[PDB]
């Protein structure tokens, strides 16, 4: 029941894309920050704090 | 080889070039086909006459016969093409691609 | 000797069987008009074969045993639930319309096969040429989408071009209030739900598109409700017609041979009904398609070819 | 040899003539009987091979592989019959036909006396596997997997074919006996280098070699359980077998040529063992472990010593059995929870204790616990590599550690801890699954008593 | 590929270009909001001629009932955008 | 970096990309006999010069 | 599901050849292979030259 | 759970006039269902002649 | 419709234990399931495993290991009884070997 | 078209081909080609539509140019030696002209452009005839004059044909264009081995004709001309789709199917002549044909595509016309590899 637009996508550039991605991952837009947009393949996934 | 042989072979080459490079009208390409046939007739006739190959004297006539068939064939197709488009331009024959 | 190129080559011709009473006739009219009795009476008086109006299970009548099959294995649509919920989001309306057009195409093919093989004429109730009026009504009442109309037009364009239109088009004219009175007197609860706008749309489509179009290639005989009850006058009016208008006089043995090759081989007739245009209303998923096909193949006489099902009494199978 | 081939062919009309409710029973019973009959090829002569006819021959290397194939067929049927319950009778018969055709092609491949017939059957194995994967796989990725599994193979095999026929034009024969007896040295030239590459690369990609292995995680993950069993257990061994047959004409070129492949194999076994430590999918972990073990086998074949060949044979047999068991163990939980994620279902030892015991035994055999034959093959290869070069132990040692580190990891992830609270559909283990686990594991432990059966011709 | 995605700006520029080519219009007193009869002092026949020029420029016919409503360059721009389905 | 990106990039993805580009180049023709027969003339000249003179 | 998909399938669609990416790939891919080739080739060349000189003390070395 | 099977969106990849759609072939249209194109409105003009008065 | 297609819903998996509390996991029909269990167990554990192991354990010495041991014992006894070396550095007789006549 | 007229036209096509086959005189071979073209033009146009007319026109133009070049080569050969027998040409220029003319007749690259268009523009029966029977006469003529072949030009055209067939087939969704590109690649395979062993050419032609006949008959039986139309066949005739998948696998040259036998033989023959690079490149290139065959198999038989409701009606009707040679053609297209040595009967 997880549809096509609920999966991680490419790196977000526009603020509307950032808000959409933040809502997709169930995060506050102020709290959502993806990995830097190099070619390492992280894409849209949020960069969470490195705590264990 | 005599210079006449070279002239006839050059005539065939010119007719082939004219057929291979298309302008709009299909009738011009059909005329180029007919010219190619005429040059072939002349060349074969000259060779057969020079060598005195008697039984080959009927060979050019047979050529003409099939030339007519080809000519008729082409004209038939042209009619249908015109009937579809009101024109014999080859740029209308592009419904099929590669 | 099954009819084919060999039968045409030696002997069998179509024009030798036409006997001036072939006259493909269709008797059209609005909903609940008495076109059925008029069609039956015309067939009886003129000695023609009558075809009852093609319904959801017309194809079942001509295959296997004539008994109808289950709705989920044949049709997969319901007219009663179209009357109940014409705007249902399961796409029953256009599915029913497409199935009915396919049924009418098959029935027209059967009628043409009969006429071209025996020379006897046929009488039809509606046709593929007039199936569209309901569609237009369905579109003007908001029952179907525009995409369904476009798909219907594609299918009609690739299907109906292959056949000859009927000789005679008979139209039974009944006003809308009389239609509503007849519907109320009929008693079936589902037809009670037909609004006047739907019937008016059907009537408008008929009178504005079908008759003007057919009159160019066929002769049209219009009759009111009162004068449609006397079959004798209609029959004698048909008997004194000059069929010098449409493409039928232009038909010779070779075109008849092509048409007869086409009207048999029902799969070639139905070829373009299932064009791969993916409308949600008529598209069936892979799992449902597989399940329904497996259910169909388990019917008593459908697993093999007609003469090879031993469970319905076929014998001598090993020598056939 | 027809005494094994003909019954395998007879399995086809027998399964096509059975009832709808009796296909599995008949197929399993007669496959077990065929395995029992094939068990008689282990009586090897020592000096030479068992030459049945001009077409077929048996060897101390071929016989364990044939026995493994014949034994793996009934286990594949047992694992298959669960997830094919809702399937139609005809399509079930087609699936069983695919498995039978695969077995027939494998048993004819392992005994062909000429290289061209070997090539024909070794390529013919592609069609049933591709059909199985692409038709009865579960996810949308299966198609892609099939494409990989096809073309990665063929890009390797088409040059070999050319090389093969070229050899027969210069030598006059491709029969293995004549090829062996009339062997002559390979000079150092570009032509000989490219002939070596064409003779080696198909078997390299079938192993698979590190760098040419991308087809394997896809194909093994997306395949159905029987497909994964046959892919890991038997098919990966084909290239290995091929190498041991083809290296007899490649000397002394192999001494210098083998360097890039040895470096790739050692460093790639390290890489794939490390990859297993971070894998969210349970099937992918087993696939990468297979890659590491086959890298060890590649090193053993490349260094070309009798101890290395014995270790390679033992490791091929042991890996086949262990990997098939691990795939079946994963498939049980996948059927329970309909997902392949490793951390989804945890603490399963509390709910399924005997399955936890099977998991523990499979994990112990995977990390080469002595005196299991996995350890025997690994130790023989390590000793031969040490003789080849003393430094190799470093890499070897590293691999050993990492293997345990991921093996127990998988166990600890799936059996220990606390169960997931919301997963409430974990029913008790069926007798079929337990019997499949036992039929996987008991021959593995039994073979320890008589290791010489699986040590190959160099014994 | 076909013509690029025509936008509102290009439509407006083309409309003013063909409007300034009209001889009965002062090239600098014309603005996008100028009413033909009022600001430009044109007649009904001049407006009809302007619609003919519009039809020639944008390659599609305009019926009389609509053309009776186009009374300034901006209305022409809106009509062309609606007919060509242009959002920006 | 290696298994999911670069080993993918070099062997299979490059093959797919190159074959797709070549297929697009080869198959995308306008279907006009004028261009085809011009190419035929070029081919005839090339065969008559580069091959017929080498014998 | 999102975590698994991002860790497995979403990586290549979001990959760009970059000087950092290219350099790291080249290093971590081919550097170790060449290093190990150099080490093993040096060791084996030394051993073979030592054998050719008739000095290795290979007594009782009959298993290989 | 059940095996994945293609759906409409998966099917439409193979419904265009050509694989691998580029910018030039995006305007290509699939051929008609039957191999029959609609007739063109290429009206053939008749020849108009003045017969007389002279 | 806001739907894309007419599709069957994904069914829920059925428990074999629900209708057959002792169902062996082989088939829905209890009789066929029980006989599948019986045939699998009898032909795997009973016949292939037990008989096969026994047959493999008692395979005749076709590899000629006892023969080799006895031959080695005889040769060692003879060679050490007559003061001859236990093994020769040359596997083949140098007398039947014709080396190239000149090495320079 | 009258059935008698169609029978006469088919017989005229076949008799022109046979006249080419049995003639010892160059003029009679040319006459056979002319008769074949004359009778073959109407067959392409049996079902009248603009596309069929365009295909017929393109075919006529190509074949007429080829015939004129053919006659010019004959006349030059006669000029440089008073010979009419088809044994071996006496002038390299005439040989080049003849080779180019026969390549244009066969549709080898770079004269391949007309084949996909003409195949797409005609029906499946006309396509079957065009892609099976029309290859016999030029191949027979090429086989007779094989010892005069310049190997460089012939091999260049064959390699170009293989490459272009693969690349063009990679991009198609219409089944007729896929078949045409397969034909181009297979013709390249046929002509690659011609200067070495004409028996291999005959064997390749026979295998290709059998598989093409099976393919076209399966496409006529399930009346589909596009990929998506063929995606519906499984819901009406699954056996047809299964047999089609097996035939497609055979067309890809996969062992142990019949399609593997020609390439294999060709490859080994080439290795007898110290030709190693070219066969390797040809096989690695035929991988592309295999790829798009596998794509068609994926869409047609290995997965189940969504269907339509009206298909239920088609469940109630059988096929009134049966093709008598389809099962034998399928069996020959798949299971004839073990009978490989029988090729000695072809020489
Ligand atoms: C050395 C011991 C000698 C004992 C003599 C008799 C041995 C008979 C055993 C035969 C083989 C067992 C079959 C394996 C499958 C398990 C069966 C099962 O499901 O249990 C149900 C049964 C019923 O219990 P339950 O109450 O219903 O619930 C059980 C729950 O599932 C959960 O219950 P659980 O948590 O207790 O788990 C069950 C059990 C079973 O789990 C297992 O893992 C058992 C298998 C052991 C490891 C397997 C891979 C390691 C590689 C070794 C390969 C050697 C093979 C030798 C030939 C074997 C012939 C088949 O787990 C363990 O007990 C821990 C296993 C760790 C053992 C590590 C030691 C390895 C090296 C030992 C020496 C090996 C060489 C010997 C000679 C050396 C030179 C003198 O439980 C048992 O009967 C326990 C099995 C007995 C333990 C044997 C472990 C050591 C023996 C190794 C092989 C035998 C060597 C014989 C040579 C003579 C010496
Ligand atoms: C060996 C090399 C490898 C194999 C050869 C290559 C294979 C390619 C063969 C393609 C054949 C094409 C074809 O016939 O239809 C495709 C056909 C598809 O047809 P369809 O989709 O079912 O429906 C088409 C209908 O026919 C729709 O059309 P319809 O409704 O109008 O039906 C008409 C039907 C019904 O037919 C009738 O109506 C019968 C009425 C008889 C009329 C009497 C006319 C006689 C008067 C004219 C005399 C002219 C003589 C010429 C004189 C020349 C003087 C120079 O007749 C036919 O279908 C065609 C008849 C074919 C004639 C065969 C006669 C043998 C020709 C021998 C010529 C050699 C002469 C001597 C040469 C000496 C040198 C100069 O494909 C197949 O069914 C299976 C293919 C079987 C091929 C052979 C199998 C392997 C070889 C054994
Ligand atoms: C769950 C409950 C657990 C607790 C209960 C357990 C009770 C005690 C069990 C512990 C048993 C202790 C084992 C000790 C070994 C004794 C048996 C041993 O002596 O037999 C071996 C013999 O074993 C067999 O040879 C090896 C097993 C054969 C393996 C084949 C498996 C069957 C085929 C199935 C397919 C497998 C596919 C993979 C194949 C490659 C050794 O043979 P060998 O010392 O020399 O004998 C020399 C004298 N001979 C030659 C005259 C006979
Ligand atoms: C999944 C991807 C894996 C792909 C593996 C591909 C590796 C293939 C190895 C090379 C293939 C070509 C070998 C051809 C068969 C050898 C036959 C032979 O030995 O004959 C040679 C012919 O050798 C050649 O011609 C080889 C030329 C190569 C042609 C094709 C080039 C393909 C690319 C080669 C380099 C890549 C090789 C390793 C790739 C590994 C995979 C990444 C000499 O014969 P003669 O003509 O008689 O000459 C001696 C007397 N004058
Ligand atoms: C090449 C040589 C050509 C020369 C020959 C030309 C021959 C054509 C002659 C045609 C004559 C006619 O049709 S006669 C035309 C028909 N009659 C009228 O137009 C008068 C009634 N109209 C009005 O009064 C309006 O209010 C109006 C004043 C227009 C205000 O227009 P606006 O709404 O804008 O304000
Ligand atoms: N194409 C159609 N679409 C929807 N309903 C149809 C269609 N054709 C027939 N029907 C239904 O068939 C029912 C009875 O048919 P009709 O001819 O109108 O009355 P009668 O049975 O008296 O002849 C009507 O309720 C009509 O709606």
């Amino acid at each position: 029941h997880v549809t096509k637009d609920m999966f991680p996508g490419p790196y977000p550039k526009t603020p509307e894309e950032r808000a959409a991605a933040a809502k997709k991952y169930n995060m506050r837009v102020e709290d959502y920050e993806p990995y830097p947009d190099d070619g390492m393949g992280y894409g849209d996934y949020p960069k969470l704090p490195d705590r264990s | 080889m005599p210079l006449v042989y070279m002239n006839i072979i050059m005539a065939f080459a010119i007719a082939l070039a004219g057929l291979l490079m298309y302008r709009s009208h299909l009738m011009s390409s059909l005329l180029c086909l007919e010219g190619m046939m005429l040059s072939l007739f002349i060349m074969s006739t000259l060779i057969i006459l020079n060598t005195h190959f008697t039984l080959a004297n009927m060979m050019p006539i047979i050529l003409l016969v099939f030339a007519a068939c080809e000519a008729a064939l082409g004209l038939s197709l042209l009619v249908m093409v015109s009937n579809t488009y009101g024109t014999d331009y080859v740029q209308n024959l592009n419904l099929l691609q590669c | 000797l099954q009819y084919g190129p060999l039968a045409f080559v030696l002997g069998e011709r179509t024009t030798r069987k036409l006997t001036e009473t072939s006259k493909v006739i269709t008797v059209d009219g609005n909903i609940c008009s008495g076109k059925g009795r008029l069609a039956r009476e015309i067939a009886e008086k003129l000695g023609l074969r009558h075809f009852p109006e093609a319904g959801i299970h017309y194809a079942d009548s001509t295959t296997g045993d004539g008994k109808p099959l289950d709705v989920q294995l044949s049709g997969n649509c319901s007219l009663e639930k179209f009357y109940d919920d014409p705007k249902s989001n399961d796409g029953n309306s256009y599915r029913l319309q497409s199935w009915l057009y396919a049924s009418r195409l098959l029935q027209y093919a059967d009628a043409l096969e009969h006429l071209l093989s025996t020379g006897q004429g046929v009488v039809l109730e509606r046709s593929i040429y007039s199936d569209f009026v309901f569609l237009e009504a369905m579109y003007r009442q908001g029952f179907i989408r525009k995409q369904c109309v476009e798909h219907y037009n594609e299918v009609k364009k690739v299907t109906a071009c292959e056949y000859l239109p009927p000789h005679v088009v008979v139209y039974v004219d009944v006003p809308v209030p009389e239609i509503q009175s007849r519907i109320q007197k009929k008693g079936n609860p589902h037809e009670m739900k037909i609004t006047a706008a739907y019937l008016q749309d059907i009537e408008n489509a008929y009178k504005k598109t079908f008759l003007p179009e057919m009159s160019e290639k066929c002769e049209v005989l219009q009759y009111s409700a009162r004068e449609a009850e006397d079959a004798e006058k209609v029959v004698e009016d048909i008997e004194y017609l000059k069929c010098d208008k449409g493409p039928w006089p232009d038909q010779d043995d070779r075109t008849f041979h092509r048409l007869r090759m086409l009207v048999q081989n029902k799969l070639e007739v139905l070829n373009y009904t299932t064009i791969p245009v993916y409308l949600p209303e008529i598209t069936i998923g892979a799992h449902q398609s597989d399940r329904v096909f497996q259910k169909f193949t388990e019917l008593p006489g459908r697993k093999y070819s007609p003469g090879y099902n031993e469970d319905v009494g076929d014998k001598w199978i090993w020598l056939k | 040899m027809l005494k094994i081939i003909i019954p395998t062919t007879m399995l086809l009309p027998m399964t096509w003539m059975s009832k709808h409710n009796m296909i599995w029973i008949n197929a399993t019973v007669h496959s077990l009987l065929i395995s029992l009959i094939s068990l008689s090829l282990l009586n090897q002569l020592g000096e030479n091979s068992l030459n049945f006819s001009l077409t077929f021959f048996s060897d101390s290397l071929s016989a364990p592989l044939l026995v493994l194939t014949t034994w793996l067929l009934p286990l594949m049927l047992m694992a298959s019959q669960s997830h094919l319950s809702k399937e139609t009778t005809t399509r079930k018969k087609l699936y069983i036909t695919m498995l039978i055709l695969l077995q027939l092609f494998l048993i004819m491949t392992f005994t062909a006396t000429e290289l061209i017939l070997f090539y024909i059957l070794f390529e013919a194995t592609l069609v049933p596997t591709l059909i199985i994967i692409t038709r009865w796989g579960n996810q949308t990725e299966r198609l892609n997997a099939g494409l990989y599994f096809l073309f990665y193979t063929l890009a390797g095999s088409l040059p070999l074919l050319v090389a093969l026929v070229y050899i027969q034009n210069t030598t006059g024969s491709l029969n293995f006996l004549i090829i062996h007896y009339w062997s002559h040295p390979l000079s150092n030239s570009w032509s000989n280098i490219f002939m070596w590459l064409a003779c080696i690369m198909a078997f390299m990609v079938k192993m698979p070699l590190y760098g040419l292995h991308l087809w394997l995680p896809k194909a093994h993950v997306e395949a159905p359980i029987a497909g994964s069993m046959v892919l890991a257990a038997v098919l990966l061994k084909l290239g290995g077998y091929g190498m041991m047959r083809i290296t007899t004409i490649l000397n002394p070129l192999t001494n210098y040529m083998a360097y890039p492949f040895l470096m790739l194999s050692m460093w790639g076994m390290i890489m794939t063992s490390s990859i297993c430590l971070r894998q969210t999918d349970l099937k992918s972990l087993i696939a990468y472990s297979s890659v590491s073990h086959m890298a060890l086998v590649i090193v053993a074949i490349m260094i070309q010593t009798p101890w290395s060949f014995m270790g390679a044979t033992a490791l091929m047999i042991a890996h086949g059995l262990t990997s098939s068991m691990l795939f079946c163990l994963a498939n049980t939980n996948y059927e329970r929870v309909h997902s392949r994620t490793m951390i989804l279902a945890r603490g399963l030892q509390t709910l399924l204790p005997l399955m936890a015991t099977w998991w523990l035994v499979a994990s112990l055999t995977n990390l080469a616990l002595p005196p299991s034959i996995n350890l025997i093959g690994e130790l023989f290869i390590i000793t031969a590599s040490f003789s080849w070069s003393n430094i190799t132990i470093i890499l070897m040692g590293m691999n050993m550690m990492i293997t345990a580190l991921y093996s127990l990891y998988m166990l600890i992830t799936t059996q220990r801890g606390k169960y997931t609270h919301h997963i409430n559909n974990i029913k008790p283990s069926f007798t079929r699954e337990n019997a499949l686990m036992a039929l996987h594991i008991l021959p593995l432990l039994l073979l320890t008593l008589n290791p010489k059966m699986i040590l190959g011709p160099l014994y | 590929s076909d013509a690029p995605p025509l936008t509102l700006e290009a439509i407006k520029d083309r409309v003013l270009y063909v409007l300034k080519l009209y001889d009965k219009i002062d090239p600098e007193k014309l603005s996008v909001n100028s009413h033909f009869m009022k600001d430009l002092g044109l007649d009904s026949l001049d407006q009809v001629e302007i619609i003919m020029a519009m039809e020639d420029e944008f390659g599609f016919e305009i019926p009389d009932i609509d053309a009776e409503k186009l009374m300034c360059p901006q209305e022409i721009v809106d009509y062309i955008a609606d007919k060509k389905d242009v959002y920006e | 970096l290696l298994d999911l990106i670069w080993l993918e990039t070099i062997l299979p993805k490059t093959t797919s990309f190159i074959q797709m580009k070549m297929s697009i180049m080869v198959s995308n023709q306008k279907g006009l006999i004028k261009l085809y027969f011009l190419s035929f003339l070029i081919t005839i000249m090339i065969s008559m010069t580069l091959f017929n003179y080498h014998e | 599901i999102r975590w698994t998909y991002a860790r497995s399938a979403n990586i290549y669609p979001n990959f760009r050849p970059t000087p950092k990416t290219s350099l790291l790939g080249a290093l971590f891919g081919i550097g170790p292979l060449f290093f190990w080739y150099y080490v093993f080739k040096t060791d084996r060349d030394k051993k073979e030259k030592l054998i050719q000189e008739g000095k290795l003390d290979q007594t009782f070395n009959i298993s290989y | 759970a059940r095996q994945w099977q293609p759906d409409v969106e998966w099917a439409e990849q193979f419904g265009g006039a050509v694989m691998y759609p580029t910018k030039e072939t995006a305007h290509w249209k699939p051929p008609p269902w039957n191999d029959v194109d609609p007739p063109k409105d290429t009206l053939v003009s008749n020849l108009t002649l003045n017969f007389g008065p002279q | 419709p806001t739907i894309r297609l007419q599709e069957d819903p994904d069914p829920e998996d059925e428990n074999l234990y629900e209708k057959n509390p002792d169902s062996h996991g082989y088939d829905k029909d209890p009789i066929v399931d029980l006989w599948n269990m019986r045939v699998v167990f009898f032909f795997g554990f009973s016949i292939v495993l037990v008989l096969g192991s026994t047959f493999v354990a008692y395979l005749p010495d076709y590899r000629m290991q006892e023969w080799a041991r006895r031959e080695a014992e005889r040769l060692v006894k003879y060679r050490e009884a007559n003061g001859l070396p236990l093994m020769e550095s040359n596997c083949f007789d140098p007398n039947k070997i014709q080396l190239p006549e000149d090495e320079d | 078209m009258n059935p008698i007229i169609y029978t006469t036209l088919i017989m005229t096509v076949m008799s022109g081909t046979m006249l080419v086959m049995i003639s010892s005189h160059w003029l009679l071979i040319w006459i056979g080609f002319e008769m074949n073209l004359l009778a073959m033009i109407p067959v392409l146009m049996k079902n009248f539509n603009p596309r069929a007319t365009e295909a017929a026109t393109k075919y006529f133009l190509t074949q007429a140019t080829a015939s004129m070049m053919l006659m010019m080569a004959i006349i030059i050969n006669l000029l440089y030696s008073g010979q009419w027998t088809i044994t071996k040409m006496f002038n390299p220029v005439a040989m080049t002209m003849m080779t180019m003319a026969l390549a244009m007749k066969l549709g080898l690259s770079p004269f391949h452009f007309w084949v996909p268009e003409v195949t797409q523009g005609i029906s499946l029966q006309a396509g079957l005839l065009l892609l099976t029977w029309q290859k016999l006469a030029p191949l027979s003529v090429l086989c007779q004059i094989s010892q005069s072949i310049n190997p460089n030009l012939m091999l260049t055209m064959a390699m170009l044909s293989i490459l272009i067939g693969g690349w063009g087939g990679l991009n198609q969704t219409q089944l007729r264009k896929i078949m045409a590109y397969s034909s181009i690649a297979h013709m390249g395979w046929m002509t690659a081995v011609l200067p070495y062993n004409t028996t291999m050419t005959i064997l390749n032609l026979l295998i290709y004709i059998t598989m093409t006949l099976a393919m076209f008959m399966l496409l006529i039986h399930s009346s589909a001309t596009t990929t998506l139309s063929l995606s519906h066949t499984w819901n009406k005739m699954p056996v047809i789709t299964s047999l089609m998948m097996v035939t497609l696998l055979s067309m890809g040259g996969l062992p142990p199917l019949s399609g593997f036998m020609p390439k294999w033989m060709i490859i080994q023959e080439m290795t007898k002549n110290e030709s190693i690079i070219m066969p390797t490149l040809m096989a690695m290139t035929a991988l592309l044909n295999l790829y798009f065959y596998m794509r068609l198999a994926y869409s047609s038989s290995l997965t189940m595509f969504p269907s339509t409701n009206n298909m239920k009606m088609k469940w109630q009707f059988e096929h009134t016309k049966q093709m008598k040679l389809l099962p034998t053609m399928i069996v020959l297209s798949t299971l004839v590899l073990p009978m490989t040595p029988a090729l000695s009967s072809l020489n």
